[PDB]
DNA sequence: CGGATGTATATATCTGACACGTGCCTGGAGACTAGGGAGTAATCCCCTTGGCGGTTAAAACGCGGGGGACAGCGCGTACGTGCGTTTAAGCGGTGCTAGAGCTGTCTACGACCAATTGAGCGGCCTCGGCACCGGGATTCTCGA
DNA sequence: TCGAGAATCCCGGTGCCGAGGCCGCTCAATTGGTCGTAGACAGCTCTAGCACCGCTTAAACGCACGTACGCCTGTCCCCCGCGTTTTAACCGCCAAGGGGATTACTCCCTAGTCTCCAGGCACGTGTCAGATATATACATCCG
């Protein structure tokens, strides 16, 4: 018998491919599952989460601040112009206006 | 009591190795939990959609591969299917 | 007596409601607000604290939104004062009504 | 009852300053008053339709996501 | 090699409620996109919340709330009362 | 014999349940579902064929035309709700001149 | 002769328009730009000819909606001529781009 | 030159089914530019759909899934 | 309103999409079962409502005033349109080959269940990132 | 320009409570097989999207001429900023109850298999509703 390996290190992913697995077995997706698919949407998964968090930390950082907040991510959200288009829909609870002003409205 | 599910250790994971010296509060926490969800469930549906649509009953691969194509605008399509092909050509051997 | 001059703080309490993260609206005041108007649909109705607290924070990004969109129709008027019939106008863009 | 007077009007200056806005107009608070009452009877209407379905009767913050998440305004960091 | 279609079944409506009219193609077509297009939304969205509520079956309350959110007032009224009639119509049938 | 007459409607009952089990919707369909989703789309088919007819009247034509079908879906104001980001193709616009335009 | 006088001739033309059903576009040129767009993508692009006719619909209907929320807010500036300041007015805030 | 394709009395009746008065010179570019935006983005969609389905056309059904995905859900085409 | 035009209105003749037998097979409807999802029952306590009282920032009121929305003149300039013409779009045939679409294998792949156990969640401290603030150095601002 | 004044940033201090690490402790994720079957593949068909030539002609295009109106001058009024007066939001802490999660036990209702039978849609006929062209009043513009 050969020793308990998780799917995730399998393919070095670090969401589960067994959890995305079941889900998409009872979510009531399609009648059958098939292999690679759990571990496909596990790595998309995993390189959106790392992006749209890596632009969080650097913003955050840039704001001399060690956490990361909903206030630092609504900006990576809206900073971006790919997320941006990617999340147009999407609210963000205590995340806050990003800093504009219009051209006009200025003094004089 | 009864265990709910949460992409918690799975986020911190990630965050660490990103940022080794970052910290993520729990409203911040509870937002990602609600992205990678949110996410989920686009990708998932839309991958049905293509199986029903193209009258096959399994979503491999391909399927998800052609929804990404499809949810993903901009430039970072091409990555996030760059790597999904990557992970899957390591998980076959 | 030193007075700024119209527009100084305008130009200012622009950048505190922009820069920070708040509610602007008193916790209260909606939550009676939405009790009135819920009791309509059914009678004796029961919230939840983060019922309430997410149809607050949900609300005010949709006013921030269509006061954006009411501010960029009055630029384009070659104004600054925005009018109602700008948000009728943005609603109506908006397809919303 | 009478509530929707109480949002008051340096709640709406706050408002509009948050957005961006200058100068403001005497009866844009009265049109925000009815907008905000409108948009609040579009959600309040699903989330109760939601909870009386699942024979219930608190109305819980999952409920509400489920609601805008209908109108296409989704909400992150709750449920 | 068949196509399923609702020509007829619009049909049978239309002579029951103005008799001597008749539909061109193109209108029937448009009928059956029409109610291809409902169907789909009023199943899906009974999909999503019995599955929202930890239930597995699509009874008649899952549509007849599905009806209530996707129709407006004077209309989903009419609508709830239709299906209560036919319903109740069946139950003692 | 067929449900679609012993609950009285027009719309199958047969072929809904079928599409209910091959849509992958839930596991398990009621058995009321499927007499109360055909009822309601048969409502919805009836009401659109009757402004359809009265628009036909209007025109003096005893056909509809699509173009029939938009002057009803337009002319409404709840039906427009539930319709107003669908486009019908082969249509027209709604007969409309803004105030200003007239001298 | 008759010379209309502007403005007159316009509203003649909304008229008689309005009831139009047709697609206003000629077919080739739109076959044509929907092809080289094609080919950007993807090479040997066999379009089926109801695909190019529903394709016209939605760009035709598209078009239409954007003119009309172009219109408004033209009207609204108070004046009576398009200009492509009222189209980016319009893609802003119907949020396209 | 395929863009050029539709010209200014195109645009004019179409700006006419839009219930116009007057139309500037500076339309016209703007009109094309945008349309371009929205063909391209539903082509794009469309032969993505095509591609998955291993073909080499683009049928009416493809064109109206992508509209459906659009948010502009078209009738009249199955 | 004198005069003039593209505006509905009544008529003949297509004529081709719409309206109607049909049949047959192909999916729907009885017949019957059984096993697991759901309704009913109890309960209990986490969460919700209702309430009193001290505290004060926020709301309301009120007035000075100044900058902007608005009323108006004109002008020339960019946009209607009348018309020739000329340019390329639908019709309508021709040819035809590449590709969608329908069947017949049968095999590699996914559901399912029987053992097996470690990863992930519930719970418990705990120390340091950040909240709050005193106050000082610092930078806009507008009346001169 | 300039200088008093009004905000503003930040340096440093205290304080805290909530991420974070650690420790049980289940049960959902791994193997190991069978078992059926979805579709991967090959092949054959047939069909329509594509290419092209001419033809008729609808309208696209360029050249003008007239002119409607998009864009500084002055005005007054309405919204901002501050000073004073509330007053209801808020925070805390209490008390009480109710209904929303839990299990437990049926139990009955829909998936599943089978056999039968009628109805729904392609496959063929007619046929007549409305397009298409021709001649007659006219609402409104030129002026």
């Amino acid at each position: 018998r050969a020793k308990a390996k998780t799917r995730s290190s399998r393919a070095g992913l670090q969401f589960p491919v067994g959890r995305v697995h079941r889900l998409l077995r009872k979510g009531n997706y399609a009648e059958r599952v098939g292999a690679g698919a759990p571990v496909y949407l596990a790595a998309v998964l995993e390189y959106l989460t790392a992006e749209i968090l890596e632009l969080a930390g650097n913003a955050a950082r840039d704001n001399k601040k060690t956490r990361i907040i909903p206030r630092h991510l609504q900006l990576a959200i809206r900073n971006d112009e790919e997320l941006n288009k990617l999340l147009g829909k999407v609210t963000i609870a205590q995340g806050g206006v990003l800093p504009n002003i219009q051209a006009v409205l200025l003094p004089k | 009591r009864s265990r709910k599910e949460s992409y918690s250790v799975y986020v911190y994971k990630v965050l660490k190795q990103v940022h080794p010296d970052t910290g993520i509060s729990s409203k911040a926490m509870g937002i990602m939990n609600s992205f990678v969800n949110d996410i989920f469930e686009r990708i998932a549906g839309e991958a049905s959609r293509l199986a029903h649509y193209n009258k096959r009953s399994t979503i491999t691969s391909r399927e998800i591969q052609t929804a990404v194509r499809l949810l993903l605008p901009g430039e970072l399509a091409k990555h996030a299917v760059s790597e999904g092909t990557k992970a899957v050509t390591k998980y076959t051997s | 007596p030193h007075r700024y001059r119209p527009g100084t703080v305008a130009l200012r309490e622009i950048r505190r409601y922009q820069k920070s993260t708040e509610l602007l609206i008193r916790k209260l005041p909606f939550q009676r607000l939405v009790r009135e108007i819920a009791q309509d649909f059914k009678t004796d109705l029961r919230f939840q604290s983060s019922a309430v607290m997410a149809l607050q924070e949900a609300s005010e990004a949709y006013l921030v939104g269509l006061f954006e969109d009411t501010n960029l129709a009055a630029i384009h008027a070659k104004r600054v004062t925005i009018m109602p019939k700008d948000i009728q106008l943005a609603r109506r863009i908006r397809g919303e009504r | 009852r009478d509530n929707i007077q109480g949002i008051t009007k340096p709640a709406i200056r706050r408002l509009a300053r948050r957005g961006g806005v200058k100068r403001i107009s005497g009866l844009i608070y009265e049109e925000t008053r009815g907008v905000l009452k409108v948009f609040l009877e579009n959600v309040i209407r699903d989330a109760v339709t939601y909870t009386e379905h699942a024979k219930r009767k608190t109305v819980t913050a999952m409920d509400v996501v489920y609601a805008l998440k209908r109108q296409g305004r989704t909400l992150y960091g709750f449920g």
